[PDB]
């Protein structure tokens, strides 16, 4: 095993203003590519990695796909949601503004 | 500003939002026997023009939500006969600077 | 408030700079009354996948799904929840080359 | 057993063997299901 | 048909070129990503306007490497035919079950089945044409032809369309 | 490499899967409730996991989009249900909804009309607004005639998993579903909801979206013997109570002793989701296992949430510590053991070649070595065994795992962490005997003694995480604490005792000493005071 | 939005996070083979590379500092006083 | 990629109706899209021969700061080095005009929406029920325009 | 409760929200590790023995300051001209000594940014100065040069007034410290500066402050948090030896509406 970053180092770190040590939850542990759809911000999209080939019907797409980088505690975190039928879109920009 | 002595009947005062603009207050008497302003605690407060308060916003780039409110209901507040909209500048001493200057707008 | 608090601390020798004690009696203080440093207070303002990190976690999300909510992703809790670098010091700002005087 | 776990875990355990005052000791246990009870009593003596 | 649409692009760019005249690789890469690219989305664009003033803005740095993302944001002129359009290209190429114009950086292909019966496929001529009561249509020979349905492509845009209707065909 | 743009999420929208979106979505037609065997034969039946989802074995295979348990995140299918049922957790709602809603027709109890409604209308508020209301129309109960038939609305009470009320009058609502897809849209809008992410009627389940392997991943014991998920199973338990049902409605159909059948389903979907609930029923798995429901593996603190996300475990290392007086204040000896483990990602260049290239064929087993290189190529190579373990020439570019060194920023700490200095990075020296010597004045910030402490060390990765390190967290910094404005690390023990000795008037001492002494001062400037 | 190099309101001086990032940053850029502004006057470790960068303030970088409406003000490292 | 000033956000939700001479151009071309600085404008009709010289204005401003015939040349220098060199001898051997005058003229008169006002200009046109049909968007949107027709021939550049 | 709690660039205490927890972090925007308990000499001390220390009087045969101590002692008595320079002085001080009685205890020790104690211990053998030969600065020099000090000691910066008011507010304090440690009479008579150590303490205690000042960044909240909920690990559940230490906290952090000890204390009226 590895040892755990838990809450209370989590903390610590966050005083020392220590920003991206504390972002590199990622590169030590989770971390993973997933696949959003740039409509229905879901994990949808059907990425066959050559052919490029892309897509995601049901929402029929093929030109509008982006890739994020989250802890795949988090991936699963959304998957869960869903199959509990609620729907955690991901949405790449901004649109509501403030 | 009328001052009841022991109580006013909910019959009553269910008639004072009735003649606007003009607005009324009700001040319970055993409730002015000291002015509460006068206290230890109870830092100077101060109203402002739709102008020091148009600027403060400015000033600090606030949207009004994002500043310190008080309560209509507030001793303080009803003292100074605020509304709901208006703000109020405190300025109390501090141990560390001498002397801080907040503002809370009444929700 | 404030002076009950640091009376808790004074009664038992140890010091801590004003600034502290002040900075949580006012954040207690400050939206018009007493909010309690409780899942009945702070955890219950204008601050979904944040305040679902104490607590009520799984309601918190349904009836989060249930009005459709909209998360900033402003939160700091957010960002570790993402995976991505939080607004907080060192990422609170953007930092770009200056081709010009590149 | 069944879809009975509404019991006491705790009751027999894995007699200790690090040391011969260690067994003695383990033997001669108590237990008591859950800052009073706590206490050294007078009645203890 | 031809239109002039406010875009903007994004590139990564290596820390290598983070020399003095930078503005400059960004830009002339930039043309080498657009000024012939083609999406059923934008279109066919072909040339981007006022290059001197591009705008660059400022660029952000990606945190795990060292590279710089620039969000450019120009202006270009574009082409991309839409159904019931009409224009007019130069016939192409030309077989028995048709014949393919030119408009533009175009290529719209009419079927033996989208012309006016009396004009039927040319057997052995050269260069292989098409005979009416009185016209005849070759490669070199200008039509005017209308887009009735479009196909978008890879890197391409082709489409079909018809001159059963009037005013269409020779000039 | 993946050819599509990379963006991080900047905003996050909730709401309701909406039936024939999941239909849509769905790569499965999930209708068989085993797993695979065709007939004892391993595969996988077209029937459940992996009718074309997610899969196991190391088998690329997934629908050709390749990729092989790991890079494919899973893929979902779903299950039409014979019959609509409730979403566990909005129960709540769908029942105060229809405490606000009229029947047989569909809307408002309560409209501009009213004043007291008025005020409530213009709360801006998804929330106190759907509250204020439903305070409102929970009272009147006759549909007023604007709209019409004020046929009289019942009074609803919760009975376990079933809505039903009094008109008494007493009839259990199926039904509901219907008004609510009638509720006018500016309505859903007048309650707490979306008409784009979230109508009221999606609180109530059609087909029901069915989560893939890595979500209820199989353990095997090897090959030929089973291993299923906890999901896995309630997912077949709904599955197999959805079958029946239907085989009821098209044979011989006993009217109200299908009901009797329906309860059923919505009680495994009620599981599936949620299994710890008021109408007690635990619903226990086969040895009087309790099931744990989707929702059971979220509740704050070990559940995903509080527990993978807020914290998780992490190049990392923890032993026992013991004080070193012969080691800079911010220095900490790491058992060479531990060098050799824990590695750091530097990138080839023209500086550090020479070095590396040295490191690298000293191998994972020599100190001050290295243990993988990885090429350009986003492959790597494993230090100790390729063919070409001493062979490989680098590429500036390429970068090396090599051992940690002296001088190498760590973030060393002892929990309870509730201190600024409860973590603080130091300078590393790869010592021998296997433990973390630190120095004894950088001691009661982490609140350490050596009667069995342990402490846990993280190494830096970045050129800048390292940094970072070393310019806000480095023990030196640290000596004047913010919380009491003064230093938090003073010469304890044996050094603050004996300081005192040698210091009264009684306290001599002649040259051959007065020498051995100063020369242990290393910034001794070579002079000896008269 | 934007923000004039005038009626610029916030510190002259640089944040400890805004040195330690930039340090940071521009420390592994010259580890990703990058082109250096300096004499590496026989260094070889990025870190101390970029060290030097700062004191002869020739690192090509700029910091927009961001306000809680939104705004900002950017500063490049030459302005940016280096006290601390 | 490479996106337009556009940016609507595509909630989960399947709506793009055919794109037909019925006006109905791809919601990337509306008769209102969004300029680059902010503001609102009208979209970019561009008949040919006008499009001819945005193109040679262009080419030429840069082979400036960059230090049938007359068109191959300041080519395979400001340009990449096929789509153009089509998109140029078309625009060239259609171009219905040669001065930025004549073609100001055009636009100072026709100037209906913006892919009319165009078509009008880069289609060699006689009669209204010939206009009107080869341009269906029109028909009810100017009595049988026919004036207009002729004015246009009559500036035609000669060739 | 904190978490998001961080000095913003404009020097606000904000959160996730913007919504503004403290104007100025701490009611003067300094960072406590840059802090010391210093004494404010004017508040405590008989109104006597005050004026011996700052009071001076050209105007007066035994209260001026004697040409032992600067160097126009003697071409300085009289001024009538000087002597208001040193009444708007005078004046000040006692404006301060009455303004700090903020803390009606008198206890004069409190945590100050820039220890000046210090500052000028450091002038004192940087340039070697004997309690004997006179300084060297214009009653001017002195009592002008503190007042462009107070000028460059900027924590806020806004252009407009509301910020400018700002300034002035969260420092006073600070100003008041300054004012007595620097008074003519004291830094001629107590502490010998040369016109040189002076131009020297001034432009340090000027950039000494510019560095105690808070960093936008600073993640303030966990950090209270923290430094508040820490030094309560080390309490004893205990309320042994009125309802306080740990189960006080408690009781307060939860907004209790019904403590175990309530009880009140009423003065006097006062007569
Ligand atoms: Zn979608
Ligand atoms: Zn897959
Ligand atoms: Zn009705």
């Amino acid at each position: 095993g590895g040892l755990r970053f838990g809450e209370m180092e989590r903390d610590c770190m966050i005083a020392h203003g220590a920003a991206g040590f504390l972002k590199e939850l990622m590169e030590a542990s989770d971390a993973f590519r997933v696949h959003v759809c740039g409509i229905c911000g879901l994990m949808s999209v059907i990425a066959n990695l050559k052919k490029n080939q892309f897509e995601c019907r049901s929402c029929k797409n093929k030109t509008n796909i982006y890739q994020l980088h989250i802890p795949y505690a988090a991936k699963l975190l959304f998957q869960e949601l869903m199959a509990m039928n609620i729907a955690p879109r991901l949405y790449t920009e901004r649109s509501g503004v403030s | 500003i009328f001052i009841y002595q022991n109580n006013i009947t909910p019959s009553a005062n269910k008639m004072i939002p009735t003649v606007s603009p003009a607005i009324i207050e009700t001040f319970q008497e055993s409730d002015l026997v000291v002015n509460i302003t006068h206290h230890e605690l109870v830092p100077k407060h101060i109203r402002l023009s739709d102008g020091e308060k148009s600027q403060l916003l400015q000033r600090y780039k606030l949207k009004e939500s994002q500043l310190p409110r008080i309560q209509r209901e507030d001793p303080v507040a009803r003292y100074l006969g605020l509304k709901r909209g208006q703000v109020v500048k405190i300025i109390r001493r501090s141990e560390t600077s001498g002397r801080y200057a907040s503002y809370r707008i009444c929700l | 408030l404030y002076k009950e608090i640091l009376n808790v601390i004074a009664f038992d020798g140890s010091y801590v700079n004003y600034r502290h004690m002040a900075l949580l009696v006012d954040v207690m203080t400050s939206r018009g009354y007493l909010m309690a440093i409780t899942r009945h207070g702070i955890n219950r303002a204008d601050t979904a996948l944040m305040r679902c990190s104490f607590e009520e976690t799984v309601e918190i999300l349904f009836e989060a799904g249930a009005a459709a909510e909209l998360d900033d992703c402003r939160g700091v809790s957010e960002n570790v929840m993402l995976g991505q670098l939080a607004p907080m010091g060192t990422g609170a700002f953007d930092v770009m080359i200056d081709e010009k005087l590149l | 057993q069944k879809k009975a776990m509404s019991s006491r875990a705790g009751v027999s355990q894995v007699l200790n063997r690090y040391t011969y005052s260690s067994t003695l000791s383990h033997l001669r246990r108590t237990n008591t299901p859950i800052a009073k009870p706590r206490q050294l009593h007078n009645t203890h003596w | 048909m031809f239109f002039l649409k406010d875009l903007s692009l994004i590139l990564t760019l290596h820390p290598s070129y983070f020399g003095p005249q930078m503005n400059q690789y960004l830009r002339e890469k930039l043309l080498t990503d657009v000024e012939g690219t083609c999406t059923g989305q934008f279109g066919y664009i072909v040339t981007v306007l006022d290059g001197m003033n591009i705008d660059v803005g400022k660029g952000r740095i990606i945190p795990g490497s060292g590279s710089a993302e620039f969000e450019v944001k120009y202006r270009a002129v574009v082409w991309k035919p839409f159904k019931g359009e009409v224009v007019d290209a130069i016939v192409s190429n030309v077989s028995p079950i048709g014949f393919f114009a030119d408009v533009g950086p175009l290529n719209v292909f009419v079927s033996t089945r989208l012309i006016p019966d009396n004009l039927v496929y040319n057997p052995s001529n050269s260069p292989p044409a098409y005979m009416s009561n009185d016209e005849l249509i070759t490669k070199g020979s200008k039509v005017r032809l209308k887009v009735v349905g479009t196909r978008t492509d890879v890197n391409e845009i082709y489409a079909i369309g018809s001159i059963k209707e009037d005013f269409l065909g020779a000039i | 490499y993946s050819s599509a743009p990379l963006r991080s999420v900047k905003e996050v929208q909730f709401g309701l899967l909406s039936p024939e979106e999941i239909r849509a979505i769905s790569v499965v037609k999930i209708e068989y409730p085993e797993i695979m065997d065709e007939s004892r034969q391993r595969p996988r039946e077209g029937g459940l996991n992996d009718p074309k989802l997610g899969s196991i074995d190391r088998n690329f295979k997934c629908q050709t989009c390749g990729e092989g348990m790991a890079e494919c995140p899973g893929h979902f299918g779903h299950m039409e249900l014979a019959k609509p049922v409730f979403h566990i957790g909005f129960i709540p709602k769908i029942k105060k909804v229809c405490e606000c809603i009229c029947m047989n027709c569909g809307k408002l109890l309560l409209d501009e009309t009213n004043p007291t409604m008025a005020q409530a209308i213009r709360i801006r508020d998804p929330k106190k607004r759907f509250n204020a209301v439903w305070q409102l129309c929970k009272t009147k109960m006759v549909c007023e005639a604007r709209g019409g038939c004020g046929n009289t609305q019942p009074v609803v009470r919760k009975d376990g998993m079933k809505l039903w009320g009094t008109w008494q009058p007493e009839r259990k609502l199926l039904e509901i579903l219907n008004v609510f897809k009638h509720i006018s849209p500016e309505d859903c809008f007048r309650l707490g909801f979306n008409e784009d992410y979230a109508r009221p009627e999606w609180m109530i389940i059609t087909v029901l979206p069915v989560p893939p392997p890595q979500v209820r991943p199989s353990i095997a014991m090897d090959e030929t013997t089973q291993g299923q998920d906890d999901l896995t199973h309630k997912l077949s338990d709904i599955l197999k109570a959805n079958i029946n049902v239907q085989k009821l409605e098209m044979d011989g159909s006993p009217q109200h002793i299908i009901n009797e059948v329906e309860q059923l389903l919505q009680f495994h979907v009620a599981t599936y989701m949620d299994n710890d609930i008021a109408g007690q029923p635990q619903a226990l798995q086969k040895s009087g296992r309790p099931v744990k429901a989707i929702r059971a593996r979220l509740k704050g603190k070990e559940g995903r949430l509080r527990g993978n996300l807020m914290g998780k475990r992490v190049f990392s290392a923890r032993t026992v510590i013991s004080g070193d007086p012969n080691l800079e204040l911010d220095q900490v000896g790491v058992p060479i053991s531990i060098a050799k483990t824990l590695s750091y990602p530097e990138t080839v260049t023209q500086y550090n070649i020479h070095r590396l290239t040295e490191y690298v064929r000293n191998g994972p087993n020599e100190h001050p070595g290295a243990k993988y290189v990885i090429r350009d190529n986003g492959d790597r190579i494993d230090l100790r065994y390729h063919k070409r373990a001493g062979d490989i020439v680098l590429q500036y570019g390429w970068k090396v795992e090599r051992h940690l060194m002296d001088d190498d920023p760590v973030l060393f700490n002892r929990q309870p962490s509730l201190h600024k200095m409860s973590m603080m990075a130091h300078r590393v020296k790869v010592m021998p005997y296997s433990t973390f010597r630190l120095n004894l004045s950088v001691t009661s910030p982490y609140n350490a003694d050596f009667d069995g402490d342990e402490m846990n060390l993280h190494v830096p990765q970045s050129e800048e995480t390292r940094a970072e390190l070393s310019q806000l967290c480095a023990v030196p910094l640290q000596i004047v604490s913010p919380q009491s404005n003064k230093p938090v690390m003073g010469i304890v023990q044996d050094t603050l005792c004996g300081v005192r000795k040698m210091t009264l008037r009684d306290t001599f001492i002649e040259y051959e000493q007065v020498m051995n002494m100063l020369f242990w001062v290393p910034s001794w400037d070579g002079v000896v005071p008269q | 939005l934007a923000i004039l190099k005038e009626e610029r309101t916030t510190t002259p001086y640089l944040t400890k996070y805004e040195r330690a990032r930039i340090l940071g940053t521009r420390a592994l850029q010259i580890s990703m083979n990058a082109p250096v502004l300096v004499d590496i006057e026989g260094e070889t470790d990025p870190l101390q590379i970029a060290m030097k960068e700062l004191s002869q303030r020739k690192i090509p970088l700029v910091i927009r500092r961001y306000l809680p409406d939104g705004s900002y003000e950017d500063w490049g490292c030459d302005e940016l006083i280096v006290d601390n | 990629s490479t996106s337009t000033v556009g940016a609507r956000r595509r909630r989960a939700k399947v709506d793009d109706e055919e794109n037909a001479t019925l006006l109905r151009l791809g919601p990337e071309f509306a008769l209102k899209q969004y300029d680059h600085d902010g503001n609102e404008h009208d979209l970019i009709a561009l008949s040919l021969s006008e499009s001819r010289l945005l193109i040679r204005e262009a080419l030429k401003a840069r082979s400036r700061a960059r230090n049938e015939i007359d068109d191959d040349e300041l080519a395979k220098v400001t340009s990449g080095a096929g789509v153009v060199k089509k998109t140029l001898d078309y625009l060239n051997t259609f171009a219905r005009f040669k001065d930025e005058e004549t073609c100001t003229a055009v636009d100072q008169l026709l100037h209906l929406h913006p892919f009319e006002i165009a078509q009008l200009s880069s289609l060699g046109c006689e009669d209204v029920d010939e206009a009107i049909t080869l341009i269906p968007s029109l028909a009810a949107k100017k009595e049988v325009l026919q004036r207009i027709l002729d004015e246009l021939n009559r500036l035609e550049d000669p060739y | 409760a904190l978490e998001d709690i961080m000095v913003h660039y404009d020097g606000t205490t904000r959160n996730s929200l913007g919504d503004i927890i403290q104007f100025l972090y701490g009611e003067d925007g300094l960072d406590g590790t840059q802090v010391e308990r210093q004494t404010i000499d004017t508040i405590p001390g008989s109104d006597k023995a005050f004026h011996k220390r700052y009071y001076v009087d050209l105007m007066d045969e035994k209260n001026s300051i004697k040409p032992d101590v600067i160097e126009y002692a003697a071409d300085i008595l009289g001024d009538v001209e000087l002597q208001k320079e040193l009444n708007s002085e005078y004046e000040q001080l006692v404006s301060d000594r009455k303004f700090l009685r903020v803390f009606v205890n008198g206890d004069h020790n409190w945590p100050l940014p820039v220890n000046l104690r210090r500052i000028i211990q450091n002038a004192q053998q940087i340039f070697h100065l004997d309690r004997a030969k006179a300084s060297d600065l214009t009653i001017p020099e002195i009592i002008h040069g503190v007042r462009d000090l107070c000028k460059k000691l900027f924590v806020l910066r806004g252009e407009n007034e509301l910020i400018k008011e700002a300034q002035q507010n969260a420092t006073s304090l600070f100003q008041c410290l300054v004012r007595a440690r620097l008074a003519t009479r004291r830094i001629l008579e107590e502490f010998r500066l040369n016109r040189d150590a002076f131009e020297w303490v001034l432009g340090t205690i000027e950039a000494q402050f510019q560095r105690s000042l808070v960093h936008p960044g600073e993640m303030v909240g966990v950090i209270a948090a923290q430094s508040i909920g820490e030094p309560a690990t080390q309490m004893t559940l205990n309320t042994f030896h009125v309802t306080l230490g740990v189960p006080r906290l408690k009781e307060i952090l939860n907004v209790a509406k019904n403590i175990k000890t309530p009880a009140l204390t009423v003065y006097l009226d006062r007569e």
